[PDB]
């Protein structure tokens, strides 16, 4: 915004600025945003995104660990209600994935080929 | 509630580790806490989460009950 306005009166010949043009500088700016009605990254990957995401996968994993009486959730019983409570559609490659994420992020503890055990997260 | 369930936390850890039935457990420590008794509501506060704590370590996973009868 400082480096454009200042191309904006140093047209008009303006050796200082008008606080006036700094308008249009800014709408300029409001345009990609004008054009953005019809960063992200982070945003999408949030809960309801990723933190969402590995939210409700630490609470089901909870769940059926309780309902386990502590034994481990599998993996696929993991994928079964994680699809099954359906809704924001949380795809077997993504739980995958967000798993991965626990386990390596010791927020997980689990192993084997088809076999998720469950987790302990210390961390 | 996860603050105080750091705290409470923290009580129980004390009073396991310091006494190595669960009724005993919530009457050592609201017998300490009473120390700390600012309200008989939260006497009765303190005493209503242990109670629900101890319901959720004990329908909720950490718990161990060796035969039920003492169990």
């Amino acid at each position: 915004m400082i480096r454009l306005a200042e191309a904006h009166a140093k047209m008009k010949l303006k050796n200082v600025v008008e606080l006036e043009d700094v308008q249009e500088a800014v709408r300029l700016i409001r345009s990609a945003i004008k054009d953005y009605a019809t960063m992200n990254l982070v945003q999408t990957g949030k809960s309801v995104i990723q933190r969402k995401l590995q939210e409700d996968l630490s609470r089901e994993i909870m769940n059926v660990l309780k309902d386990q009486a502590s034994d481990s959730m599998s993996f696929n019983e993991l994928i079964k209600q994680i699809n099954e409570h359906s809704q924001d559609r949380v795809e077997s490659s993504d739980i995958q994935e967000a798993l991965s994420r626990l386990q390596q992020e010791d927020k997980v503890i689990v192993l084997g080929e088809g076999v998720r055990r469950s987790v302990r997260l210390n961390n | 509630y996860d603050k105080y369930v750091s705290m409470m936390n923290m009580i129980v850890r004390k009073i396991a580790e310091v006494d190595r039935t669960a009724v005993d457990i919530v009457d050592w420590y609201l017998l300490q806490k009473e120390n700390d008794l600012g309200s008989l509501a939260e006497y009765w506060e303190e005493r209503r989460l242990a109670f629900k704590v101890i319901k959720r370590l004990v329908k909720d996973r950490i718990l161990m009950e060796i035969h039920g009868t003492r169990h």
